[PDB]
This record gives C-alpha cells, structure tokens and sequence, in this order.
C-alpha cells in the first residue's frame, strides 16, 4: 500500500562532506520514521527512530529531520565507515514499509578500466559450451559500457555481467562480462570482440581476437 | 543484552512450505516486543514481511503475502517461528528476524538484528561446479600487467569460495559476484593480475571449495 | 485487515 | 445466545491451501472461549484439529496435522479462520467450528457448533448427473407391487436431490447413499416400490436436479 | 498421543432398555471426560462433561460415572429420539482426542429383505456402460453379504455397495449394490445374478436375469 | 510442545 522513495537511488562523497539523504512517503506519518544503515553482507543497524532520536550509540554526526511525507537524514563530516547503504522505515502502523534505500559511495579520480578478454578454453569447449569471459580491472566511476560484436554482429539477450563492491583500498570496481554460446555457433564465426566505454577513454577501447 | 539467530533450512522446493525459526536470548518472547520478519533478495532492498507480539499474539503482514505467511511463537524455547506456504523461485533471499522494540503507546525501532539466513527456492539438484581455466596471453596483457582467472560454471547451489595458489594470494584477487544461468545453475568468474614476468617464473593455481556437494577442486591457469 | 493501533502496542506491552 | 457460522469454498483442488472461516454473533472473540475447528470425513467420527485461545493468542493442534494447520483471529469482525496448507485427497470432510467454553482453570465443552461446511478435495471439475431407468422385470415383482426407480450417476460434486412427479410420490422411496468411483465422479440409486397395478393409472418420473451444475432432468 | 476408545462399537436396544456406553483412555485424564450426542448430518449436542455434570437442557435420564481411565455413559428408559453417535472427548491437555463412537439402533422384528434386480437401460446401454443394480428393501438385521455372478463368476472390486439408514417408520434397512461394466464385457455374458445372504437364509438365495 | 495448562486458560481468560 503505502510507498516510500529515497533520492538519490545513490550518491558519492569525499570523507568531511556534508551529506543529505531524503525519504517521502505517500501519506503523512507524523514524526514515525526510523533510518538504518546497512553495511554489504550485514544485518542492518538502527541509526534513528521518531524522526530524529538518535540510538543509543550511534555518533553524533547522523542527524534525522523532517515531518509528515518528506524526511532527511543527515551526516556531518562523512567518516569513511559511514559508506553503506541507508533505508528509512514507516514505524507508526502496517505495513512498516522500508523505503527504497540509498547507497553511498567514496568519490574518488577517475580510473580508466584495464581491458582483458579470456577465449573459452578446450576443456570446456569439449564439453560443448563457449564462454569468452571480458574484464575490466579497477575502474571509477562505476558507470561503465560492455558490448558483444561477433564477426561485427552486435549481440544482445547472450551475455551475463557481474560487478564488485568498491575496493576497501583503492576504491576502483571491477566488471566481468560472460558470453556464453553452444560450440556450434562459436566455431562458426572468426573475430570476437569486446566493445568498452567509460569516461576514462577518450574513445571506445576493444579487445578481440581471431577464433584461429 | 539481546541475542537473535536464524535458523531452518537454506534450500526449499517451488510450492513447498518454507519453516524458519528464530531463537532469542538475553531477553524474552513473552513481552512488550513485536518480533519482526524480514527478507531481503540478492541485490535487492528490504521487506518487512510480519511481526507478532509477544504477549497479545496478535500478527500484521505485508497485504502482498498475507495469503502465503503464518507467524508463530514458542514462549518456552524463546522463540518464534515464520511459515511461507506455496512457495515460488522468487522469494529466495536472505531472512533476518529481528526485534522491533516498542514504547507504552508508539512502535520504535528494530535495534537488535540476527546475522541472517539464506534460503534458496529451486528446482536444480545439487551439482558440483565445472572449473575451467582463463588463461593469461597476449589478448590479457594491458601494459606490463597479465590477468588470469578461473571459470566456476554450472554449479548448485551457492556458495563457492575460491582462493589462489592455497590462500596465499590476496592482492590483486577480484572474485565476481555469480548470476544464476537460465539453466538454473550459477556461474561465476575469479581473476588475478599479476605482472607480466610472473608468468614465466610463478606458477598459478585456483582453489574452489563448494561444500554443498563436497567438492574440492584446484586448477593450474597456464599461458597457451 | 486491522491496522496496528497504540492499545494493541500496549496491551501487549504486559499481559498475559 | 451465541451463533457460529461457517462459510468458505465448499471445493478445493490437491496441494492448494485450503480457508475457511467461522463468524461469530452473541459473544466476543476476545473472551476465554477457545474457538476450535473439528472435521469429519463422509461416514467416520469426529476429529480434533485444533483450537485457540481468544485473549493468549496461542494455538494449539492435532500432532498429525500441526505442520499444515494455521488457526488465527480476528478481533473486529468477530472471526477466527483456519488454513490447511498442502491439502490431499484424503482431506475431504465436513469442517465445524466450535466454542469450546472455559472456566476459570478447567476446559468445559463444546456448547455451540457450526451446522458445518462441506469442503471436498479432488481434481475433478463439475458435471451433470446421466439419469437411468431401473425397470421392474419378473424378479423385481414379488407377486404384488412393483419396483422401479432412477440411477443418477456420473456426476461431481456431491449432492443432488431427487424427488418423484414433482414431489408428489413420498411413499415407499429410499435413495441410497451415492458412492464416489474409481473414476473420481459419484453415482446413486433412488428406487420406490408401488403396486403392480398402479402402472396402468398412474405415472412414474423421477426429477433429478443438480445445482452445482445447474441441471434438472426427469426420466420416466 | 491418547488413544481413546469406546465400546460397544454399535449395539441395538428398543425403548425402555437402559444402556451402559464405555470408554477408554491409555492414560490417566482424572474426570475431564465429555459426552456428546450427534444426529445424523448434525452437528454434535454437548450431553456431558466434568466425568458425569449434565449439560443444562439435557434430560435427567443421561448419567455419567467413572474415573481415571474409564468412564460410562448411562441412559435410563431409553426414548425414540436418543437414537444417534456418542462421543467421548477429553478435555483437560492437548490434543483433546475424540473417541470411535458408538452408534445406537432400535431392535426390530427379523424382516426379510424385498429382493429386486434391476437391468441396465436402453439409454445407459447407448453410452457404453452396464451398471446392474440389486435392491434389498426393508429387512433387519442391517448385516447382509451380496456378491455378484456373471455366468458363476464371483466378482469382486468391480462393484460398490451403500446402505440407508434405519427407516423412520418401520426400522428396517435397505442396500444397493451396482455392478458396473463396459458394454464389452457386459453383452458377452447373458446371465446375472445377484446372490444375497442374510440371517434368514438357509441357504444364498439368487436373483437372476438374462 | 503439546502442553496446554489449566494456566494458559487463566492467560486465555484476561486482557487488556
């Protein structure tokens, strides 16, 4: 029933920023809004109830405003173990419905990503699959473009793609791109290719190869 | 001062009954808490699904599974219980059960949480991973910097944890996360990059662990 | 399809 | 004074959950009654399936069933329901709702009931019943009177009523039970002895109708 | 887990015989024993509970008596509209089991059944299907064995049988049996008979026709 | 646990 939308979807901030996350609801629920934040893999952690009481162990720079159907948490001095993700929470009646949540990044140099393409290898090409598999190593921001082309043939709905979590040191993501195909069309075909663009390059970087 | 844990079966059937249960310490079942079931799907946000009080036994829902949910509670063991019947392959996810502390007139928050459980809603049977090996060459070589990795692919159901050369290279690792094949089966890749003269010198193995089904597998990545 | 009200937060606060 | 009511599907399919629900008028839910359900196959005894207590809020069940049951409240509308997950074949039966009253420390018994509701489990789909004449022949003439009669068969699901030149034959009619076949449909028979000279003044059809289907037939 | 049992499973008594129900617990239940009354196609009427406190409404003539592990249901001058299934039901601790029941007749004068047999159809024949039915009207004891033969063929499995119940005017039953075959099966055969055994019976008696 | 106790109809008998 109720709907609860926080915006942005996601934002980046350097360490000492001041940052400000918003949560609206669809109808007014007086000053019953409970923030959380949730670190990747975790159970969430209680940061706020009643709008802005602060739990108890919580430091001082989160800090929750807002009434009725539009709510803002806020961190003072963004610290480093504060980049998660943040959900709010209707806690005056049913449903209890959490919003849409918020992650938070580290903004950091943009990374140009390094490009690598693997070929699908024999054992599994005798058991009748191909796989190429793409990478790209270590790359900010996390936007980044991943196309197919098959002897010039752009492909779409035959390939699976996989990204990480910010790095813990260089804050840099990294992305993986799978296309999968039976052996029959695989050797049909001659060059592979893997078509990259990100804000790092000037222009577009591939990274192909010849099937002989 | 409160403690909770999940606890039940991480693997169920499309259209059986899926049976958690939660068991609390430090504190009591019978009180002025609800305790709240949540459930949140891989990569997504959260869901608050029911709670029940402790002492009014009363239940709330989410009016989109109130159909499919039961709520229970166990006031001698310290624990409560959550029933999903008719279940499907979308509700695989992981199910917190927490606490959602309460005040004489108004709700607060859920300020104690359990570490989670996954559960998974398939069909596929338990099949050992298929390892094949990304090796380095000219097509990995970007400045004097050569990558490497291993396919884990067909397998059921997760987790699979890889290391390489047995736990003893760490830096420069990027294991992705897996994507479930329209076969079913996950699939997932785990890379290194190592400098281009290591390959000549170093040798480079990948060890994949996927205790589901016992398997042990290790797997030599060289050039050509 | 009752909504949780603040008697049903405090009829369970103690009872039984 | 109190009143329960049953009300809920009277027809469920194998594996599908089953609800029903019991209103309550005259008394509270919220009251030291512990509102039970009870169900009774075609042609065997009571069973317990469970109850729950208005005010605690606990449940109890029947430890053969306590994986499929669900029994909950609901204190507005004056309600309790009851869910039976993963339904069977077997699960065919007539399901009342109880009040069963309490004292102060001791359980009495169960005072009030539903008139029930029949609930029957099987994948079968609605038919008409095919209605036969049974003809009398000189084994069905005991030197007086005469034996004929009607069988209904092929239908589903249970019941029919069947009643004689619009109701006007009462004497001497006995409809027997209907039997569910191996072909998951139902069949019953609905004979009447008369004299052997009524024949010659009098008419004989039986009226057959069955609702779930909304067919009426009649055959001499 | 209690396994609760009655005793006698079925008996006959007419009216003014006093009758004796029992039942029996395999633990111990102190005198939290109920006794309920169930009309056919009714809901059961709480009679008892409390090992023998009468239900407010209930005639004086139901009595209660026992303790611990058996328990006896007492009805003095019995009367026309007590005929019905008595429960026993525990009612102290989970799962409150009921019993078997005990169902109760109304003795009668030994009647000899009215024996027809019935062909099937001209239309029924049309649809591929031949369902012979055998009726026995009016008789008692309700015990009776029907068993089919075509052409001295003893069947079995491939045909259904159900009873009524006792006649609210003269006490008697009546039974129908239909056995039901494919056409095939049916007009290769040109005799049947339908073989009944009763208390009254010397010997099987036959109903056949061609 | 099947236990159902003459108390557990004392707590089934008040509420707020």
């Amino acid at each position: 029933d109720i709907q609860m939308t926080q915006s942005p979807s996601s934002l980046s901030a350097s360490v000492g920023d001041r940052v400000t996350i918003t949560c609206r609801a669809s109808q007014d629920i007086t000053s019953y809004l409970a923030w959380y934040q949730q670190k990747p893999g975790r159970a969430p952690k209680l940061l706020i109830y009643k709008t802005s009481t602060l739990q108890s162990g919580v430091p001082s720079r989160f800090s929750g405003s807002g009434s009725g159907t539009d709510f803002t948490l806020t961190i003072s001095s963004l610290q480093p173990e504060d980049f998660a993700t943040y959900y709010c929470q209707r806690h005056d009646t049913t449903p209890l419905t959490f919003g849409g949540g918020t992650t938070v990044e580290l903004k950091r140099t943009v990374a140009a990503p390094s490009v690598f393409i693997f070929p699908p290898s024999d054992e599994q090409l005798k058991s009748g699959t191909a796989s190429v598999v793409c990478l790209l190593n270590n790359f900010y921001p996390r936007e980044a473009k991943v196309q197919w082309k098959v002897d010039n043939a752009l492909q779409s709905g035959n390939s699976q793609e996989s990204v990480t979590e910010q790095d813990s040191k260089d804050s840099t993501y990294s992305l993986s791109s799978t296309l999968t195909l039976s052996k029959a069309d695989y050797e049909k075909h001659k060059v592979y290719a893997c078509e990259v663009t990100h804000q790092g390059l000037s222009s577009p970087v591939t990274k192909s190869f010849n099937r002989g | 001062q409160v403690q909770l844990q999940e606890s039940g079966p991480g693997l169920v059937k499309p259209s059986e009954t899926l049976s958690l249960t939660c068991a609390v310490s430090g504190d009591s079942i019978s009180s002025g808490n609800w305790w709240t079931w949540i459930r949140q799907p891989p990569g997504k946000g959260l869901e608050w699904i029911g709670n029940i009080g402790g002492n009014s036994g009363t239940t709330f829902y989410n009016p989109s599974l109130k159909s499919r949910v039961t709520i229970s509670r166990d006031t001698s063991k310290n624990q409560f219980s959550l029933k999903v019947n008719s279940v499907t392959v979308a509700d695989t996810a992981v199910y917190f059960c927490a606490r959602h502390s309460s005040g004489w007139f108004s709700l607060y928050g859920l300020d104690s949480w359990g570490q989670g459980v996954v559960v998974t809603v398939s069909s596929a049977s338990t099949k050992g991973p298929s390892v094949f090996p990304l090796a380095p060459s000219s097509k990995s070589t970007s400045g004097g910097t050569a990558a490497l990795g291993c396919l884990v692919k067909d397998y059921f159901p997760e987790p699979v944890t890889v290391s390489w050369n047995s736990g003893a290279l760490t830096s420069g690792v990027h294991t992705f996360p897996a994507v479930l094949q329209s076969s079913g089966l996950y699939s997932l890749s785990s890379v290194v990059t190592v400098p281009s003269s290591s390959l000549g010198t170093q040798t480079y193995i990948c060890n994949v662990n996927h205790k589901p089904s016992n398997t042990k597998v290790d797997k030599r990545v060289e050039p050509k | 399809l009752q909504k949780l009200n603040s008697w049903d937060v405090f009829g369970n606060w103690f009872d039984l």
